[PDB]
């Protein structure tokens, strides 16, 4: 039944003031992209900073195994776009954040699928 | 002003002349380009090399199959892999190689010596930033390098599609006779310089389009000393103006044409048709590589 849980111990270790991971791969980009969190290129808008997958998730950066039976990862071999507010600990973001399974943006940065029905538009 | 290109390919007169070799010594050295916040030298040299290949004839295949050599870092991660993704159309194929474990954006990562490698297919591009790091701890005279080079020779002659194309780091040091003269059984080739690290004896040396034979017979020991005349006489500014500007970074799917013909049906009309980027002859097959293993106690 033991388990070692990589995303608490980081998270704790960010709560203590530990230094987050470093050297996640920012891409060269227009910045006028679709905004959607985990893509194959980057689509960073104004307000978002593109990152190479593999280099800001926890489970490679660790060496350790992705928390799935199969072990796939989501983000490696993709682009991970970041708010520039949190462009500074990449793998802490894309831990404690969830990306909306309709419209492909970070719940909480990007998705606007609770907001309130708009009037329609002509 | 050379200063707003991503870089400067050696102009073809230097390869026409025969200089003595003699030491590389760069105006610029020392120099640096203003990098982009937050973006590692590595992210800014692959760019400004895949903004200048697209200036070229590169067959771009769909199922393109691209290998990556000296892909790794000293922090444990993959950033001119991570560049070339981007830039490569997102159905292509990129497997990624390097004596040192790291985390990579590739389909696939060896690791070990690049002479470890194995591969029953023929790849589209391939692509070298190795660079043994003994190159600089010890200055020695300056003779043709033969570790890592014998065996991308050896690769390029046995595991490149003709029409393939080549982009392999070299420096003052760094460098192999046996890869210059395999820059003539390419339909061209050149020496490039990134705008970013113009400061360094560093250049990609790029084939492009593989001929499978020798179009040019070319004295590597003489090509070297050319390639260093035209960096000790031609100074180049360091510059970072072109990555300011990535609309048009993206690698253009050409869909060229993948045909397996036999080496006796390659004649003069094929030659130009693979001279052109508009063909790649080699088989189709399951895509398989490995890294050997040393066993011991
Ligand atoms: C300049 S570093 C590569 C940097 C990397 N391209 C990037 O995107 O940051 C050169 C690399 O060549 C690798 N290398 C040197 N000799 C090698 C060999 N014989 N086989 C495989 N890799 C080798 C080193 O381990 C090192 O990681
Ligand atoms: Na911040
Ligand atoms: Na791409
Ligand atoms: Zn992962
Ligand atoms: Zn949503």
């Amino acid at each position: 039944a033991f388990a070692v849980d990589a995303a608490k111990a980081y998270k704790d270790y960010l709560a203590s003031g530990g230094q987050p991971i470093t050297n996640c791969v920012k891409m060269l980009c227009t910045h006028t992209g679709t905004g959607q969190a985990i893509t194959v290129t980057p689509e960073a808008n104004m307000d978002q900073e593109s990152f190479g997958g593999a280099s800001c998730c926890l489970y490679c950066r660790c060496h350790i195994d992705h928390p799935n039976p199969k072990g796939f990862c989501d983000l490696k071999g993709k682009y991970v776009q970041i708010p520039t507010t949190c462009a500074n600990d990449p793998v802490g973001f894309t831990l404690k954040n969830t990306v909306c399974t309709v419209c492909g943006m970070w719940k909480g940065y990007g998705c606007s699928c609770d907001q309130l029905r708009e009037p329609m538009l002509q | 002003s050379q200063a707003w290109q991503p870089g400067v390919a050696m102009p073809n007169l230097y390869k026409m002349q025969r200089m003595l070799l003699e030491k590389c010594d760069l105006q610029n050295y020392g120099d640096s380009a203003t990098l982009p916040k937050g973006i590692m030298m590595n992210v800014a040299k692959y760019t400004q090399l895949c903004q200048y290949l697209n200036t070229l004839t590169l067959a771009v295949p769909y199922n393109m199959r691209v290998i990556h050599f000296g892909a790794g870092s000293d922090k444990g991660v993959a950033p001119g892999t991570a560049v070339l993704r981007q830039w490569l159309p997102t159905g292509t194929l990129l497997v990624d190689s390097d004596l040192n474990d790291f985390v990579s954006d590739a389909d696939s990562t060896l690791i070990g010596d690049c002479a470890t490698v194995h591969t029953a297919n023929k790849w589209d591009l391939i692509i070298s930033d190795m660079y043994d790091p003994k190159t600089k701890n010890v200055t020695k005279e300056n003779d043709s390098k033969e570790g890592f080079f014998t065996y991308i020779c050896g690769f390029i002659q046995q595991k490149l599609a003709l029409g393939g194309s080549v982009a392999i780091k070299i420096t003052e040091h760094s460098w192999n006779a046996d890869l210059y003269k395999l820059m003539g059984h390419f339909a061209w080739w050149t020496a490039f310089v990134t705008n970013v690290n113009a400061s360094s004896s560093e250049a990609f040396l790029i084939g492009c389009n593989y001929l499978g034979k020798p179009r040019e017979q070319i004295d590597g020991y003489v090509m070297h000393a050319n390639y260093i005349f035209w960096r000790n006489t031609n100074p180049i500014q360091l510059s970072s103006y072109s990555l300011f500007d990535m609309s048009k970074f993206p690698l253009k799917l050409r869909g060229t044409a993948v045909m397996s013909l036999k080496e006796g049906q390659i004649n003069d009309m094929i030659l130009s048709l693979l001279s052109k980027g508009r063909l790649i002859i080699r088989e189709n097959n399951r895509v398989v590589i490995s890294s050997d293993v040393l066993v011991n106690n």
